[PDB]
């Protein structure tokens, strides 16, 4: 009863930037923590960044700290990921995800606990 | 203010707030309350001892103050009893 839809992916040169956006539709009242994830071919899906329902608490994987910023707009039901200083290592399909766990301020940092997933968007960073 | 409660774990969160990792559970007592911990599985029947926190926050959309209550386990415990 929830649909997530990513946008904003594509190709950039190393050192460049992209802004990913995820729009939530359907039973959005059931959604709390929101997150961005990524997966390269033949590799496990990894946590990138997540944000609490109220936006007060965020969490980032070590390799993106100081480069990526997650934010949300609860009036538009969107979550966004500003990606600066991109490296070839950031090449992957990026997925937005939503968690149903009912908490205002606590951000979910466990991949398998997210309940809804977008179809994903490819990000490619050339050397 | 201390509380002692019994019920079933309906959900589990491995989370983060204010620089600290936390584990939270949804306890179905049907009403629910969150347990916050600073062998308990989904579906476990548990007894919980801790501090009842009203945990009031201002809603981003309505700008109204609401409680987001939880039982704080730090002194505190959650034991499987099923
Ligand atoms: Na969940």
């Amino acid at each position: 009863q929830v649909q997530l839809q990513e946008s904003g992916g594509g190709l950039v040169q190393a050192g460049g930037s992209l802004r990913l956006s995820c729009a939530a539709s359907g039973r959005t009242s059931s959604l709390y923590s929101m997150g961005w994830f990524r997966q390269a071919p033949g590799k496990e899906r990894e946590f990138v960044a997540a944000i609490s329902r109220n936006g007060a608490n965020t969490y980032y994987t070590d390799s993106v700290k100081g480069r990526f910023t997650i934010s949300r707009d609860n009036a538009k039901n969107t979550v966004e990921l500003q990606m600066n200083s991109l490296k070839p290592e950031d090449t992957a399909v990026y997925y937005c995800a939503a968690d149903r766990f009912p908490t205002m301020e606590v951000v979910t940092i466990m991949t398998n606990e997210y309940d809804y997933w977008g179809q994903g968007t490819q990000v490619t960073v050339s050397s | 203010s201390n509380a002692l409660m019994i019920g079933r774990i309906a959900d589990v969160q491995h989370g983060f707030l204010g620089a600290m990792t936390v584990t939270q559970y949804v306890l179905e007592v049907k009403e629910f309350i969150v347990i916050r911990c600073m062998q308990v599985k989904l579906g476990s029947r548990v007894l919980v001892q801790g501090t009842l926190r009203m945990n009031r926050h201002v809603d981003d959309v309505s700008k109204r103050l609401h409680a987001y209550p939880f039982i704080q386990v730090v002194l505190g415990y959650v034991k499987v009893v099923g």
